[PDB]
RNA sequence: AAUUGUCGGGAGGGAAGCGGAUGGGGGCCGGCGAUGCGCCCCGGUCGGUGUGGAACGGCGAGCCGGUCCGCCGAUCGACUCGGGGCGUGGACCAGCGUGGAUUGGGGGGGCGGCCAAAGCCCGGGCUCUCGAUACGCCCGUGGAACGCCGUCUCCCCGAUUGUGGAAGGCAGCGCGCGCCUCCGGCGUGCUUCGGCAUCUGCGCGCUCCGGACGCUGGCCUGUGGGCUCCCCAUUCGA
RNA sequence: GAUGAGUAGGAGGGCGCGGCGGUCGCUGCAAAACCUUGGGCGCGAGCCUGGGCGGAGCGGCCGUCGGUGCAGAUCUUGGUG
């Protein structure tokens, strides 16, 4: 399958937004939280501090949610759901759900080859 | 005055405006030459720094 | 920086669509979105806006008040973005063509008995 | 028919004569008489089934009206000019410029006998044109072109003979100028205190 | 009763792009041609060393009037009203 | 026709000045009818009066520029925002460059680049202005339809001056950059357009 | 999970951690990167106008259809069928060319203004000296070059960048549609006598013209490429 | 076409947890939970997936509901420097 997308993917930021002071404290997890403190230097945006996520970092709408291979991901749980991508094989690639058995993955992989549907994790748990 | 000016202009088919206008820039003109009086700064005198002098 | 208020953006709010989930109302909105765009008629634009409005902004019209405003205008079609109710205080109901979102059971019977017609906005 | 352009250009896109002047020169007045006092009117100049239908409509790029122009030749570079190669295996060697090919590249020769540089194509951006000129009037390279340097290792004997034929006519001209043979046999290099932006070539 | 069924142009600098300028001001071409031709004549005239628009009497009057005006421009005050500083002012 | 008129006016002024010189008198040049105003201070710490006046002049951003007709009403307004602006008398060259390079028309309250004469005609057509040259002529001569023609022009978004400013905090007379610089506004327009 | 031992990698001149930017060393990733397509004949395989049946349909009794089976005629076509010949070529990176937009820098030319520059040089008249061999004043439609300011215009170099994917549109021109000796010449109208959108329509083309195209090379299981992952170093920030 | 600061505060659109009414699925050819210097998506809350461990359950989507989201409270209980 030849991906239909042609515009290059431009990531405004590749680094993640780490919660302030999550390094210092184990109990403070890395998932982002907006600091609400009155004196918070991160909230007040002093230079040399952690950056906060804002809408300006929004990626181009034409290249949004596109994987590096040039397709968009759709999660499939069986052979029937794989057939939904027959007419979108140049736009959407399938990914077998994490909890599908190895026996049923063989059917999905075989069917995807017939339909020319890209499978992102086709080598999963076959050894 | 505005009513009569518009009435007079209406009969002759000439659209005009009766609005007032603020003072605009003056046009160019020639001024006849005359004797020129030279103005220069005055030398300072401390005695004159008071109404009527010291 | 730019010396504007709220970055030059509007701070006014108006209804751009009905708040209701009524499937029939949304079909009427689609119908009159097309009519307003492709005709430029002021009537269609007014009708489209009033279809968005809330219940209190679409008050009912009594049959008696409808008759008085329709006196001497038999040929014209009465249009109401709202409900038409029956009025026991009105005795003589002339034949009239009325379009409304909803007719009460008594109001519909009286209008139909008098030879009039009750229309919807799709028939209008 | 007309032998020369009617309207020479003072600058690119602006003619020397105005519309009123051009009407006289175009002869439209004469044409009008011959056609009953009217300018003649002409008329405008008057499959296999697919084997596969794509699911996504194909998109064709919009029309671009800009057309590439031939590569320009630096004013410093003239036939017979000595060039200094700035890059590649022959960096620093002094060669003789013969002509510019259709592709825009420069055709140069060592000559091969003096410095071992054969008939080769060198990009204009990687050479410096000096002020030394060697006569190449007797050199014939009309047979050489872009296709002569196209791939399809032992060098065929045919090209070796071709090099000598072109080289031979050039050696006599080089030998005429004293010390020119040694000049072409030595590579250019920068020594201490030598500033490229101040050097005269 | 329906009415018949119904991208931004990249702005270019007319001060540099000739065709863009002619699209807005067609007369710009005539002005350009005349300026180029006028300059060419002047350049040619200077090389050939090619050789008045005022009457001889008028020229004399002009020189006198300008010379008289210049005298007033450089004229100085007599500094007579400063009686207390006559010596200092010289 | 406009090109011929501009040259005639320039030569007409020269002739009159020479004529006055010959007779020994003076020729007072006509007072400037057109001004170009540029905002040189930012939008921080604005007193209420200055803030309102700059809005009426459509100078809401530093280095924005607009034309302004000369009359006692407008001049007195401009006198009250002197330290926040610099202005002067634009020549024909300045008006051409501004309209041609940075000219945008206000069509239905939208900023539209003057790429074609159709844009000018869409708004100013009823006033007889159908091309950019007509728009230039109306501005330079301050014609009867100056108000509509000038308002049609979106305030010019000029760049920071190439070469910088001397001192925005002092008046141009003191060696600064604020206030009336008369014909020297053209020198600044070159470096900011 | 806090916390601890051990093995392995790494760092450490009075904290460490953290933001941003690269680099070194690791680890990881083949949808990390293609190998097809078009046209030929050799063979193989599989189906083909007009009339018969089977089960149905679109439009609204009647017209208009396809699918499947069979029979004739017609004799071609198809083939993720196997070989051969010819043409063509994918991902990423880099270079170059020709241009558009934005922008900085450099060089030259024309014209205008001024005391219709001043001055200087030439010619003429006057004045006649202490810094001693002057100081300067006035004249000429004399002459050769500047200066400042304004404006018109030509050329050269570098930097960043290609967003859009429906339109050969808009604008300005060229060549034909009439002849000549062809850097130009030949007809009306207007003219400042230089010129002029006054005649300047059609057809086919060109271009600074409704947003970048083209060419070449490198590399493609490698010590390669990429990386948002890991450790660490360094400059700035903190 | 214009435009982008925000404490207290207001509002919108979304993410996540556990049930219920439905609907579409997964699982001893290995569910949940947990672990990972595997990889990717989203501005972000989060989401998807490789490998490992584990050995019996689980998830998506629509609607609806709630004892539904923690770094602090000399917070509670337990554990540990
Ligand atoms: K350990
Ligand atoms: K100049
Ligand atoms: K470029
Ligand atoms: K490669
Ligand atoms: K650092
Ligand atoms: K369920
Ligand atoms: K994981
Ligand atoms: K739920
Ligand atoms: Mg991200
Ligand atoms: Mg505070
Ligand atoms: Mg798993
Ligand atoms: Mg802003
Ligand atoms: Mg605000
Ligand atoms: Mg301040
Ligand atoms: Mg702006
Ligand atoms: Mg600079
Ligand atoms: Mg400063
Ligand atoms: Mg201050
Ligand atoms: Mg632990
Ligand atoms: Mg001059
Ligand atoms: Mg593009
Ligand atoms: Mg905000
Ligand atoms: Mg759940
Ligand atoms: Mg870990
Ligand atoms: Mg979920
Ligand atoms: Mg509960
Ligand atoms: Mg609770
Ligand atoms: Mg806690
Ligand atoms: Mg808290
Ligand atoms: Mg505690
Ligand atoms: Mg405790
Ligand atoms: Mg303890």
């Amino acid at each position: 399958a030849v991906p239909l997308l042609n515009k290059k993917v431009v990531k405004k930021r590749v680094k993640r937004f780490i919660r302030p002071q999550s390094d210092r404290r184990i109990t403070v997890k890395e998932s982002w939280r907006r600091p609400k403190g009155i004196d918070s230097r991160v909230r007040r945006k002093f230079k040399g501090c952690v950056l906060m996520p804002n809408i300006g970092y929004g990626s181009d709408k034409k290249t949004r949610h596109y994987l590096p291979n040039g397709f968009k991901k759709f999660v499939v749980h069986n052979a029937s759901e794989l057939e939904i991508l027959m007419m979108h094989n140049r736009t959407y690639c399938a990914e077998i759900a994490h909890n599908v058995s190895t026996r049923k993955r063989k059917e999905i992989v075989e069917r995807a080859a017939q339909l020319d549907v890209v499978i992102t994790n086709k080598l999963a748990r076959l050894h | 005055k505005n009513d009569q000016l518009k009435a007079d202009a209406k009969a002759r088919g000439e659209v005009i405006s009766t609005k007032r206008q603020p003072l605009g820039p003056k046009p160019g003109f020639m001024v006849e030459g005359a004797t020129l009086e030279t103005v220069t700064p005055i030398p300072y005198d401390v005695v004159n720094d008071l109404k009527g002098g010291y | 920086g730019i010396d504007l208020v709220a970055g030059g953006k509007s701070k006014k709010t108006k209804r751009t669509a009905p708040k209701s989930d009524d499937v029939y109302l949304k079909l009427l909105v689609k119908l009159y979105r097309f009519l307003a765009r492709r005709t430029g008629s002021k009537f269609n634009a007014v009708i489209l806006k009033r279809l968005f409005m809330s219940k209190i902004n679409k008050p009912p019209l009594s049959l008696s008040r409808l008759i008085t405003y329709a006196t001497g205008k038999g040929d014209n079609i009465v249009v109401l973005v709202g409900t038409v109710t029956d009025d026991v205080r009105a005795y003589e109901v002339p034949k009239i063509k009325v379009c409304a979102l909803k007719f009460t059971e008594t109001a519909r019977a009286r209008i139909e008995k008098a030879g009039g017609e009750c229309l919807t906005f799709d028939q209008l | 028919a007309k032998k020369t352009i009617r309207n020479p250009e003072l600058i690119r896109g602006v003619g020397k004569f105005s519309r009123s002047k051009m009407y006289h020169k175009k002869g439209l007045w004469a044409i009008k008489k011959k056609n009953g006092g009217k300018l003649p009117l002409h008329e405008k100049k008057p499959v296999k089934p697919p084997k596969f239908y794509p699911a996504d409509d194909v998109k064709k790029p919009l029309v671009n009206k800009h057309k590439p122009k031939p590569t320009k030749l630096r004013a410093s570079i003239t036939p017979g000019t000595v060039l200094i190669i700035l890059a590649g295996r022959f960096k620093g060697k002094r060669v003789v410029f013969l002509k510019q090919l259709t592709s825009g590249l420069l055709l140069v020769t060592g000559p091969f006998k003096l410095n071992g540089v054969p008939l080769r194509r060198v990009n204009q951006a990687y050479v410096i044109g000096t002020s030394t000129k060697v006569d190449v009037s007797g050199v014939n390279v009309e047979k050489i072109d872009d296709k002569y340097f196209a791939k399809q290792n032992v060098l065929p004997q045919e090209k070796k003979d071709e090099q000598k034929t072109v080289d031979s006519a050039l050696l006599k001209a080089i030998e005429g100028i004293p010390e020119l043979k040694a000049y072409l046999s030595a590579r250019f290099s920068l020594k201490s205190g030598m500033k490229p932006h101040e050097l005269v070539f | 009763v329906v009415r018949p069924i119904k991208r931004a142009t990249l702005k270019k600098n007319p001060l540099k792009n000739l065709n863009v300028l002619l699209k807005l001001n067609p007369y710009a071409k005539t002005a350009r041609r005349m300026s180029l031709l006028a300059e060419a004549q002047r350049v040619k005239a200077k090389k050939e060393k090619l050789d008045h628009a005022i009457t001889k009497e008028e020229a004399s009057a002009i020189k006198g009037a300008s010379h008289s005006w210049y005298k007033t421009m450089i004229s100085d005050s007599d500094y007579a009203e400063f009686d207390n500083f006559t010596k200092w002012l010289g | 026709q406009y090109a011929k008129e501009y040259s005639e006016q320039e030569k007409e002024l020269i002739r009159l000045k020479r004529e006055a010189r010959l007779k020994g008198g003076f020729y007072v040049d006509p007072e400037a009818k057109l001004l170009f105003i540029i905002r040189i201070r930012g939008i921080n710490a604005m007193p209420p009066q200055t803030k309102k006046i700059l809005q009426l002049l459509r100078l809401r951003q530093i280095f924005n520029g607009v034309f302004l007709k000369v009359n006692k009403a407008t001049v007195n307004m401009l006198h009250r925002v002197e330290p926040y602006v610099t202005y002067g008398y634009p020549n024909l060259k300045s008006i051409k460059e501004l309209i041609y390079k940075r000219g945008y028309g206000k069509v239905d309250k939208q900023r539209i680049a003057l790429t074609d004469n159709a844009v000018v005609e869409q708004v100013l057509g009823k006033h007889g202005i159908i091309c950019i040259e007509d728009l230039v002529h109306e501005i330079i001569t301050v014609g009867p339809h100056f108000k509509e023609a000038n308002n049609f022009l979106w305030p010019f978004q000029l760049k920071a001056p190439l070469g910088g400013l001397k001192k925005k905090r002092n008046h141009y007379v003191e060696g600064g950059d604020a206030g009336n610089r008369e014909n020297f506004i053209n020198e600044l327009i070159r470096r900011m357009n």
